[PDB]
């Protein structure tokens, strides 16, 4: 499913209008910055629960 | 436990050991005759790249231009588009040398 981005990133502590949660590594959360820089693929599932707009 | 189920890897195909992840290959080639080959870290606005090249040579704010793909982009953003993996190529145009030549 697809929803808002109400979440945070534990790699830089700077959530950004987006959040990808890697399963294989579990309890692992990445933002648009760390994800682009680190290059951590792993079938991530976008998790959100806020208002999109 | 073994490197490969078959037996062993040729190692020939894989030469050297580089991350080739954090860093990317960004270069420029103006019409005049410029050839630069180097890698820059991808964690800051592309500005921290052309700024060194531009300052050490010339500023785009006149003749020199940086075309990321098929348009013009600002140097105050990073997540706007960039998102390069490794092979990052930027085209530039030089109307004038800015020196030596009268025009
Ligand atoms: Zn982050
Ligand atoms: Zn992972």
């Amino acid at each position: 499913g697809q929803d808002r981005f109400v979440y945070t990133c534990n790699e830089c502590k700077h959530h950004v209008e987006t959040r990808w949660h890697c399963t294989v590594c579990e309890d692992y959360d990445l933002c648009i910055n760390c994800y682009n820089t680190k290059s951590h693929a792993h079938k991530m599932v976008k998790w959100g629960l806020g208002l999109d707009d | 436990g073994s490197m490969s189920d078959q037996e062993a890897k040729p190692s020939t195909e894989d030469l050297g050991d580089k991350k080739e992840g954090e860093y990317i290959k960004l270069k420029v080639i103006g019409q005049d005759s410029s050839e630069i080959h180097f890698k820059v870290k991808m964690t800051t606005h592309l500005k921290k790249l052309k700024e060194s090249y531009c300052q050490r040579q010339g500023v785009p704010m006149n003749s020199l231009r940086f075309l990321f793909e098929g348009q013009r982009i600002a140097d105050n953003h990073t997540p706007k588009e960039l998102g390069m993996e490794e092979e990052d190529v930027i085209e530039v145009y030089q109307e004038q040398t800015g020196g030596h030549s009268t025009v």
